[PDB]
């Protein structure tokens, strides 16, 4: 999970 | 007269903005796993039938250059238009991979008073992009 | 004899206003995979606004951000749908  | 009519030839374009990779200066990393939402998006608007169109990592000017073209277009046969943005964002933004692009510059592009052809047509804009920095911890439930 | 130039818009944001998005490197964005799950689900019946609120229950329900950085760990997401839409909108029609 990463964050845009 | 409650349902927009969807049987003109054709359901309309599906224009994706595929932006993974961007300059150091935005200091925004790789977004890893979206050439997979690229992909699913292509599948799932194929399906509706609509002509979907595919573009990788483009610049801001890019970007409104390719909205600016494709409003210009007579979409007089297609029932709707559909605009996928997947980037970084900034409330109100969305990045070209050298830098931002207000969100709105890209929208009026299709104004019920700036694309005739689409005037009175559902006019859709799907964005995955951050709008700030804030986190959302929740709530048990 | 004339209809607001902001009028038949949709902007289906994938989070509200202020917040971060959250996109798994593996499985892809958590909105768009939500999305496609429900059009591909939806689309042949359900009108686009209850196919959309479906997109935000799923998102809100189904997905929690994991990160070895304590910092960005246990988060979660809702969409934000935005209409100026003044019709009901199906990806079908009866012939």
């Amino acid at each position: 999970d990463e964050v845009x | 007269d409650n349902s927009y009519k969807m049987d003109y030839p054709e359901m309309g374009l599906c224009i994706i903005i595929n932006n993974k990779n961007f300059h150091k200066s935005t200091g925004m990393t790789s977004r890893s796993g979206t050439d997979v939402d690229a992909a699913n998006l292509r599948e799932t608007f194929r399906n509706l039938k609509y002509e979907v169109r595919n573009k990788n990592d483009l610049t801001r000017e890019e970007i409104v250059e390719l909205m600016r073209d494709v409003s210009k277009e007579d979409h007089s046969k297609r029932s709707s238009f559909v605009c996928v943005l997947l980037s970084h964002g900034e409330e109100g933004i969305i990045f070209g991979t050298n830098g931002p692009v207000d969100l709105k510059k890209i929208t009026n592009f299709f104004r019920g008073d700036r694309c005739r052809s689409l005037t009175g047509k559902p006019k859709l804009f799907i964005i995955q992009a951050c709008r700030g920095t804030e986190f959302d911890c929740g709530i048990e439930t | 004899h004339k209809i607001p130039v902001e009028a038949d818009f949709l902007y289906a944001y994938s989070t509200a206003p202020g917040y971060y998005s959250w996109r798994n490197s593996k499985d892809g964005s958590w909105f768009i995979q939500s999305l496609c799950a429900m059009l591909k689900q939806y689309a042949d019946k359900l009108e686009f606004m209850h196919i959309l609120t479906r997109v935000n229950r799923k998102v809100a329900t189904e997905f929690e951000s994991f990160s070895f950085d304590a910092t960005f760990h246990a988060k979660k997401q809702i969409p934000c749908i935005v209409s100026m839409l003044t019709k009901e909108l199906y990806f079908y029609h009866h012939h």
